[PDB]
């Protein structure tokens, strides 16, 4: 469960993300496909080469759903119902993959947001990413 | 895949008594009922909406038989799992696009199916041997992923 | 989330377990120890030889806590509160280990309950153990 | 270790620029704050109630350096991690009773720290190579558990 400090920590870091959210989203996906090649099995329709437009576009989508979650942080399950249904009944991504994306999102934030990526903030973001994941997988069965 | 001769003997000895046709249908069907997300790969199989629709589906049974058949064959080559499964690995990755975590879930369901059929005979040491075997098969099926 | 059918399934299977719980608790532990040796790092103070009394005793405690959760199936987070603080603040068992024990409990029940361990029941029992594990791990951070 | 020559040389060249004292301190530090349950092995170190306390704790800083020192030695035996880390494995199992899962956690924290320090240079390809090394090292460290 996210404590008050956590929410505050998450809102502030993602605030500095500002308009790079899309770019960071694409970068995280790119790190994930390279570091954890099993994840490519969910995207066989994508051109996965460096700088592809599908990855870019998909990275904006992911980043924007996270922005929505930060803004609806005390109310995640409702803000994400729709994506939650999408992942459980159509995409059906195995839950282990969510940890791989989260780690990559973290590596991405750390590389671009040095001053802001303090130990307590790293802590907070990692719990935040875990709740989002919990939420996206809660209707699987 | 460090199996001791005593582990390999227990594995081979129990496997001799398995009806693979039937065990194969039960394992593939139970995977689809306990872990419904795995149904993403089988939409051409028809109705998978209830436990009975899954367990009795002739396409699930036919596919289970084929899955476990390749598996039994691997038990005849326990020192070369990688080679034995090289072509199936590639196929699963490049053509069928199956996330390898699926091979681990199937291995743990097989273990419960084997426990269900053999009862007491599936002793903790026997289970331990089969856990290393299913981990080995899963890793071999994933080794050609890229 | 547990469904009405899941709850009915778990009560039924657990009732057939009855006064064998303790013994199955122990067998599950011995299975876990042999199949997943890394789990022994948490019991450096126990004798883990076959038939150990410490293992028997602890098996009973695990099974009794599971019996408690089945009796409070609609209020598990509250019924298991004390166990959850214990695991989070003192024991600090890494969460992957719960999956391993839950697997060994399923194998133990399959091995002893051939007529009730149907596919539908296996599914419900698996969901129940995941929920128990989730409760016990909810306060880690 | 399945490492490419271009992967091996990406790892090596980046490491040549690491201040091991700082990075060790920061990794071990970050591990205890982000994953509080890892604190079970360090009760005797002192106050770890807050991130500031953890990061400031000199025994933590010193232990970090010692851990990353050994990791640093392993990077020069990339063709034989198992043999390099064999004794360390035994001791982590037999005397220290550390769950090998913790090794994977440190590995990933370690990777975030390298990105934090090197920014642009810690590019997707370079990260992919460090994930491979870090998984390799955890596996070697876990190998003698029984
Ligand atoms: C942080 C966790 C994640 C979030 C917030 C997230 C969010 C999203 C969003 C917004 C979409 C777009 C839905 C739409 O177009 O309306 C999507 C689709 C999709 N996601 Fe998830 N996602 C996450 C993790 C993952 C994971 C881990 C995978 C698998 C590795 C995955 C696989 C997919 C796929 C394959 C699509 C459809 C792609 C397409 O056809 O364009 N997602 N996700
Ligand atoms: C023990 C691990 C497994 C083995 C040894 C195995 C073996 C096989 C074999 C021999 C084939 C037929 C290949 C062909 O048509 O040329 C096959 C096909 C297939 N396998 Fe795997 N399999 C395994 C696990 C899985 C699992 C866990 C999944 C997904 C949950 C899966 C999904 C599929 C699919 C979708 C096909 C093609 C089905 C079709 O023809 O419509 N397999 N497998
Ligand atoms: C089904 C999930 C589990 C349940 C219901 C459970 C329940 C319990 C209970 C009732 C106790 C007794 C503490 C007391 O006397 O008040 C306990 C202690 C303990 N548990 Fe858990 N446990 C679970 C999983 C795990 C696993 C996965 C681990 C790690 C492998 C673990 C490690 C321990 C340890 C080390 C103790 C202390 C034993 C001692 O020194 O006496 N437990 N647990
Ligand atoms: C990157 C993987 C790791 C490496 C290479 C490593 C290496 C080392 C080394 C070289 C020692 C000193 C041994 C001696 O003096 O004989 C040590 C001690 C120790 N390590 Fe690890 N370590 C790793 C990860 C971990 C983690 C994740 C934990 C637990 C979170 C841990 C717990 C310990 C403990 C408890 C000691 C003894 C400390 C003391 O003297 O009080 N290690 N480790």
């Amino acid at each position: 469960v996210l404590s008050p400090a956590d929410k505050t920590n998450v809102k502030a870091a993602w605030g500095k993300v500002g308009a790079h959210a899309g770019e960071y989203g694409a970068e995280a996906l790119e790190r994930m496909f390279l570091s954890f090649p099993t994840t490519k099995t969910y995207f066989p329709h994508f051109d996965l080469s460096h700088g592809s437009a599908q990855v870019k576009g998909h990275g904006k989508k992911v980043a924007d759903a996270l922005t929505n979650a930060v803004a609806h942080v005390d109310d995640m399950p409702n803000a994400l119902s729709a994506l939650s249904d999408l992942h459980a009944h159509k995409l059906r991504v195995d839950p282990v993959n969510f940890k791989l994306l989260s780690h990559c999102l973290l590596v991405t934030l750390a590389a671009h947001l040095p001053a802001e990526f303090t130990p307590a903030v790293h802590a907070s973001l990692d719990k935040f990413l875990a709740s989002v994941s919990t939420v996206l997988t809660s209707k699987y069965r | 895949m460090h199996l001791t001769p005593e582990e390999k003997s227990a594995v081979t000895a129990l496997w001799g008594k398995v009806n693979v046709d039937e065990v194969g249908g039960e394992a593939l069907g139970r995977l689809l009922v306990v872990y419904p997300h795995t149904q993403r790969f089988f939409e051409s199989f028809g109705d998978l909406s209830t436990p009975d629709a899954v367990m009795g589906n002739p396409k699930v049974k036919a596919h289970g038989k084929k899955v476990l058949g390749a598996f039994s064959d691997g038990l005849a080559h326990l020192d070369n799992l990688k080679g034995t499964f090289a072509t199936l690995s590639e196929l699963h990755c490049d053509k069928l696009h199956v996330d390898p975590e699926n091979f681990r879930l199937l291995g743990n369901v097989l273990v419960c199916v084997l426990a269900h059929h053999f009862g007491k005979e599936f002793t903790p040491p026997v289970q331990a041997a089969y856990q290393k075997v299913v981990a080995g098969v899963a890793n071999a099926l994933a080794h050609k992923y890229h």
